[PDB]
C-alpha cells in the first residue's frame, strides 16, 4: 500500500519492517537527482 | 505552480532564457557621385527673301 501526499511532496508507505526496507531503497534512486538534462533542453541556434 | 518534478526542468529551461543580449551599432553609409556635362555649338543663317 502506496499513497502519495500532495502538500509536503512525501509518500505514505504501510507493510512490515522488511518490506518497509525495500521500498526505502528504491524511493532513494528513483529520488535520485537528474543530471542537467531533462524531457526540455534549449537548443541556441 | 507545478508539482516537483515539473518545477525543477522549469527552473533550468528560464535558467538558460534569461540570459544577458548583446547589442549592435549599425552604420550605413550612402555615397553618391555624378558628374554631368554638354556641350552645344551651333551656327544658323536667315536673310531676306
Amino acid at each position: 500500500q502506496i499513497v502519495a501526499d500532495e502538500r509536503t511532496n512525501s509518500v505514505i508507505v504501510s507493510g512490515d519492517p522488511a518490506t518497509r526496507d525495500k521500498m526505502r531503497r528504491l524511493i532513494r534512486r528513483l529520488d535520485s537527482e537528474m543530471e542537467r538534462s531533462g524531457n526540455s533542453q534549449v537548443f541556441y541556434l | 505552480t507545478a508539482p516537483q518534478d515539473i518545477m525543477q526542468s522549469l527552473q533550468s529551461v528560464i535558467e538558460q532564457l534569461d540570459i544577458r543580449r548583446a547589442q549592435v551599432h549599425v552604420e550605413a553609409l550612402i555615397v553618391e557621385v555624378a558628374e554631368g556635362s554638354n556641350i552645344n555649338f551651333g551656327v544658323q543663317w536667315a536673310s531676306k527673301d
